[PDB]
RNA sequence: GGAUAGUGGCCUACCAUGGUUUCAACGGGUAACGGGGAAUAAGGGUUCGAUUCCGGAGAGGGAGCCUGAGAAACGGCUACCACAUCCAAGGAAGGCAGCAGGCGCGCAAAUUACCCAAUCCUAAUUCAGGGAGGUAGUGACAAUAAAUAACGAUACAGGGCCCAUUCGGGUCUUGUAAUUGGAAUGAGUACAAUGUAAAUACCUUAACGAGGAACAAUUGGAGGGCAAGUCUGGUGCCAGCAGCCGCGGUAAUUCCAGCUCCAAUAGCGUAUAUUAAAGUUGUUGCAGUUAAAAAGCUCGUAGUUGAACUUUGGGCCCGGUUGGCCG
RNA sequence: GAAUUUGGACAAACUUGGUCAUUUAGAGGAACUAAAAGUCGUAACAAGGUUUCCGUAGGUGAACCUGCGGAAGGAUCAUUA
């Protein structure tokens, strides 16, 4: 007797298990962006398929119906606040034809190599879980943070990082009492 | 007409009609007439313990010759004999008899030319340890 | 086979790096240095 | 089971308390009272949950027991008492009044109220009937008895009734074209002009109500309830008037109150 | 009429001779509690639902009853049946399908822990009580997130980009070298504080905390299906060999061991069940000359199915909701 | 107003046979197996049968013939009108 927590899965394994094409599209998709499991490619290849099914159940439905308008509006607002739709194609027909590549690039991980904060992508990700990358106010250290349109124009060092501002870390100081103890002697 | 009423209020014909015809399908009598739970000798699990009667040497012709280094288990549930494989395991040092096993399910199906027979075991576990782990020389055999 | 006792944590070739690295590794052994052998892309050859 | 359950399960609370789901296990049964389990409001709710006045629930029976909170004139010290519909609650301390009506979204209501409307109340009259040494009496919905009403008042007539004495002020006859306050079913909380009733012998009759916005619906007579006067009101509605807007005005309504 | 809080064959007398049934009664089965719901499918479906909410039923099996508003109550009582305990042998007590815990059973499931602080309930009642409930322990049931490394220089090594007339002018990307250099950091440890009923932990944070020749990642595979060996030795007395099909023996990509590589990765294999695949259950949607399958043939009740036709056509007015050309 | 007693409805359970259904421990008997071993029978012996079927009847025998009625699921040349 408790309230059931209700909890969910987040991906889905593809169908065909070994299919030498699917395989390398995947590695090149891992590689342009550091992932590190295929799953994290397919958890955005479902969140990506219950939007194109949301999209068509929408579509379906007459132009000018109160849910289609609702729905879809919010839909779109919603893809649009998170820059994966453009400005520009602000109408259902377009999310469909979104791809996956569209998601993958506005990872936090991403944005911190496109806003040139790291050397490269990988850099990215270390640096993030370092607890070294602040959006605005907040340090993150989730890679797949997917950063809001109105985040872009915040993202820097954490206040605490040692590139931020603050003291030099750990190792710093620890070679900064090497040397310092190593000429006082 | 395709022979089979397609008339608006037909519909009890046709669900019985599909009643008395799904009795063709293998596993739905199974799942029926309890076969599961009257006949097999798992009793419908995943697993049965039973304890090797006799270390079994059958040998199994054609088109490739099985000395089939198999066992004799008897199943502790059901006190029901059965035949079961010890797999990767070439001496057979690892089963003695009088010892408990942990047995699985094993799909050999057997050939008819060589009179080679389909078990439908295979040995899991001996006396509470692992085949595969003793196999890895990773555990070692409480062996009582 | 046996590790004694001292598997108290508190108080050979080269490896092979785990997660992430790994697949980086992988786009390069496939991607950025691509070995075009024979006409076909080869993957596990000994001498040829 | 054996006799009467005296327990209330969290999810099985009526839904519009807006209790959150994993606060506990259990949630306030409402003590038995003047008004139906389902659409009650137990002082603990409407305190802790609604006035955030107090945080625990030992909170509230602290506050309770200070003779603090009164409903209908009276001081009730039951921490699960059932104060529904049209019921008038009193924080002296805070020098506050309060009215239980619906919100447009069919939740209860806080509802600040003047001293001169605390006074009174409404009442839907369930059923007039003739008592013993041949005295004739009413009963309206929140359980009252009242003794003597005048002549004229048959049913789901609505009454004004002084909360001091108990005594009726003066009512309101159910004609077409009154105002209404819709109380149970799905347009709970609506308010509009009734069009005309719908008779059905030996079933549930059917009103029509038109509303502000010159839309119309439909309610079981069950659930019909006499407010007042084409615009002239006994009781003062809350903000929303009850005047349902579809999903998209509101969102509209919404964003276009941001300018910062 | 009796009984019941009350209708009622509920029971009792007395009358009738009815009531259900191929639109499947009655009986038998269920390894059946019912529903909200769960898994999976484009759809249609198929299959689960002991289990967090609702309803019902039971407290070893039957039956009976006190008290009371409410019980046919079992953390009430009585008896019989099954078990079983203490005895000084006369007697006397007993129901964990409440929480923990034990035995047994099995493929299969945790602590004889802390507390009323939340949640709510009970009482004469703000205070008392609550194994209801909450908190921690065990636990790879599951579900979410995501460390196991980021750089640089150097050289060797190469390719490419422009000046090649040749040295060199630099951009870039790589292969390296158990090469170097200095950055970073939480795994862990720990003052404090926070948290908390009290703690544990999380989140915070002094102080420590790796070149990581070991803060060392696994589980399955490498003939085909099916991603990956044109690699060495051994075999070939423990040897063509075990999901299916393949394939040989001095010289084997197909077996055994190492090396290598592939796939998914804090997880991966295996067994049973089930859904998809399965248009191999077919309403949507199968097939029936020869592959499985048109009754030997007609008649015929239930059942399913059933030709056409009975105010069309014209005239008037009213006011809505999208779309244009103007704003 | 207690022990006790009359008769009821409710009705656990007991005794008895009879009956199916199982769990059993025993005994009676029969039949199948070979990573068992050797012995003869024909292995280590030689061929022959080959339209094929259907229903039915009989005969048997170690098998297979055979009667009656069906079927092609059996290889249309030649001449001519
Ligand atoms: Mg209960
Ligand atoms: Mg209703
Ligand atoms: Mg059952
Ligand atoms: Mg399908
Ligand atoms: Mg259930
Ligand atoms: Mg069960
Ligand atoms: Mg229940
Ligand atoms: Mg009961
Ligand atoms: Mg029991
Ligand atoms: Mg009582
Ligand atoms: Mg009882
Ligand atoms: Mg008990
Ligand atoms: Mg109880
Ligand atoms: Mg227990
Ligand atoms: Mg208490
Ligand atoms: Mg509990
Ligand atoms: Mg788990
Ligand atoms: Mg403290
Ligand atoms: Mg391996
Ligand atoms: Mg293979
Ligand atoms: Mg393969
Ligand atoms: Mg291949
Ligand atoms: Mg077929
Ligand atoms: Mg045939
Ligand atoms: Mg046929
Ligand atoms: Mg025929
Ligand atoms: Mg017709």
């Amino acid at each position: 007797p408790r309230a059931p927590r209700t909890y969910s899965k987040t991906y889905s394994t593809p169908k065909r298990p070994y299919e030498s094409s699917r395989l390398d599209a995947e590695l090149k998709l891992a590689g342009e962006f550091g992932l590190k499991n295929k799953k994290e490619i397919y958890r955005i290849s479902f969140q990506l398929s219950k939007i194109r099914r949301a999209a068509r159940d929408l579509l379906t439905r007459d132009e000018k119906d109160p849910k289609r308008l609702f729905e879809g509006n919010a839909l779109i607002r919603r893809l649009v606040r998170v820059g994966v739709l453009s400005e520009d194609k602000k109408k259902l027909d377009y999310v469909l034809a979104l791809k996956v590549e569209d998601f993958l690039e506005r990872r936090l991980q991403t944005q911190v190599y496109k806003l040139g904060l790291a050397k490269s992508v990988h850099h990215a990700r270390v640096l993030i879980t370092q607890r070294h990358i602040a959006v605005g106010k907040q340090i993150v250290n989730i890679p797949s943070f997917m950063v809001r349109l109105d985040s872009e124009k915040h993202i820097d060092f954490a206040p605490t990082s040692p590139f931020g501002g603050a003291r030099p870390g750990r190792v710093a100081r620890r070679n900064a009492a090497r040397k310092a103890e190593a000429s006082g002697e | 007409g395709k022979g089979k009423p397609r008339g608006l209020n037909s519909a009890r014909k046709l669900r019985v009609h599909r009643r008395n015809n799904r009795w063709a399908e293998n596993n739905y009598k199974k799942r029926l007439l309890g076969t599961a739970f009257k006949s097999s000798p798992f009793g419908g699990s995943s697993h049965a313990k039973g304890i090797v009667l006799e270390k079994l040497g059958i040998e199994s012709k054609q088109p490739n010759s099985a000395i089939r280094k198999c066992v004799r288990v008897q199943l502790i549930k059901n006190g029901k004999k059965v035949t079961a494989f010890v797999p990767n395991d070439g001496c057979l040092n690892f089963v003695d008899e009088n010892d408990e096993v942990l047995l699985a399910g094993f799909g050999r199906k057997g050939k008819a030319k060589g009179d080679i027979p389909g078990v439908r075991f295979k040995v899991v576990k001996v006396s509470g340890v692992s085949l595969l782990a003793l196999w890895k020389e990773k555990k070692e055999k409480p062996r009582s | 086979m046996a590790k004694v006792h001292g598997s108290l944590a508190r108080a050979e070739k080269p490896k092979k790096p785990k997660g992430r690295a790994y697949k980086r590794l992988l786009y390069t052994r496939r991607f950025v240095n691509v070995t075009l052998v024979n006409g076909k892309r080869r993957m596990n050859p000994g001498p040829s | 089971a054996r006799g009467p359950k005296k327990h209330l399960k969290r999810l099985a609370a009526p839904h519009h308390w807006l209790l959150d789901k994993l606060s506990g296990c259990y949630a306030p049964r409402p003590s038995a009272g003047p008004h139906k389990l389902r659409e009650s409001l137990p002082l603990i709710v409407f305190l802790r949950n609604r006035l955030k006045y107090a945080l625990n629930g030992r909170e509230v029976k602290a506050i309770l027991m200070q003779r603090h909170v009164k409903v209908d004139g009276k001081v009730r010290t039951d921490t699960t008492y059932p104060a529904g519909f049209m019921d008038v609650i009193t924080l002296d301390a805070t020098n506050e009044n309060f009215r239980l009506v619906y919100d447009v979204k069919g939740r209860f209501a806080v509802h600040r109220i003047t001293d001169e409307e605390a006074s009174y109340k409404l009442g839907k009259v369930k059923k007039v009937q003739l008592g013993k040494k041949g005295v004739p009496y009413v009963v309206t919905h929140d359980g009252r008895t009242i003794r003597y009403p005048d002549p004229n008042i048959k049913v789901n007539d609505t009454v004004k009734i002084d909360l001091a004495s108990g005594k009726i002020t003066d009512f309101i006859k159910f004609d077409a074209g009154k105002l209404v306050y819709v109380t149970g079913g799905r347009n709970l909380g609506r308010i509009g002009t009734i069009v005309h009733k719908e008779r059905h012998d030996g079933g549930f009759d059917l009103v029509h109500i038109k509303d502000s916005l010159d839309n119309t619906f439909v309610t079981r007579l069950n659930n019909v309830f006499v407010i007042g006067e084409q615009g002239k009101p006994y009781i003062s509605l809350p903000k929303g008037k009850g005047i349902k807007l579809s999903i998209a005005e509101e969102r509209d309504r919404r964003r276009a109150q941001q300018g910062l």
